[PDB]
């Protein structure tokens, strides 16, 4: 399994007027790209006419 | 024996009346496809 969050990131705390504490709005994008090899088997040999 | 082939002709016919032998030998034919594969 893999696990993808986004890392919080702290809003500003200091001088300003009682902002408190918060977060950053952050979402995240990406391109995920999942590659699969299957091991395929030939087709059985036929001996039929029709 | 080695044959002449040429009927009489005057209905649609030919442009000219044919004519050809016809010999005493067989001969092979496979002129086809359907000959080499079967069907599957």
């Amino acid at each position: 399994q893999i696990f993808l969050k986004i890392l919080p990131q702290s809003g500003p705390i200091g001088g300003i007027k009682s902002m408190g504490i918060t977060t950053l709005v952050q979402y995240a994008v990406g391109i995920m790209t999942v590659t699969m090899t299957f091991k395929l088997g030939p087709r059985k040999a036929t001996g039929r006419w029709n | 024996h080695y044959k002449v082939f040429s009927p009489a002709a005057s209905k649609v016919c030919t442009i000219s009346p044919i004519m050809g032998y016809s010999t005493p030998w067989r001969y092979l034919d496979f002129n086809a496809l359907n000959l080499f594969f079967s069907p599957l």
